[PDB]
């Protein structure tokens, strides 16, 4: 099963027609920021195909 | 208030067998990730193996080859299986999973205590 194909899938906003976006911030999900950090409170904004 | 165990260590040589239980209580309802970690004394701790919400499965360098996790079909209580050990593996495992609160079935992540192997 091929992994390359990414999408976003955590994003704090929609988006508006024909608007593109390929920031890389972990979103974060509880009330501390993630200063970088995934796990916690914290999740990366893409996910892949199998 | 205990959310995940942690059992089936031993007291084995090198190259003995044995099977741990990770008992998830829910997970098949709460569907997040699942990791093994081990902790050895004087040291942090360490990463073991992975297992995701799909069934792919992963193993660390200093594991890979003997060791075998596996998920349940039903009433999840994840393996690992443990053969050909080795005196490199006198460690304590210990669990992680996560679990619903806020509504999203995820955001609060819990471990277990861990149980602890002397290899001879």
């Amino acid at each position: 099963g091929n992994y390359n194909y990414l999408y976003r899938l955590f994003r704090k906003s929609n988006l508006k027609p024909f608007e593109r976006d390929i920031s890389t911030e972990i979103y974060q999900a509880g009330s501390t920021p993630c200063n970088g950090v995934e796990g916690f409170n914290c999740y990366f904004p893409l996910q892949s195909y199998g | 208030q205990v959310k995940l165990e942690e059992s089936g260590g031993g007291s084995v040589q090198a190259g003995g067998s044995l099977r741990l239980i990770c008992t998830a209580p829910g997970l098949t309802h709460n569907n997040c990730g699942l990791d093994w970690y081990r902790r050895a004394p004087g040291k942090e701790r360490e990463f073991v193996s992975s297992i995701s919400a799909d069934g792919t499965t992963s193993y660390a360098d200093s594991v890979k080859g003997r060791f075998t996790i596996s998920k349940d079909k039903v009433e999840d209580t994840v393996y690992l299986q443990m053969n050909s050990l080795k005196p490199e593996d006198t460690a304590i495992y210990s669990c992680k999973t996560a679990f619903p609160y806020f509504g999203n079935s995820c955001v609060l992540d819990y471990w277990g205590q861990g149980t602890s192997v002397t290899v001879s």
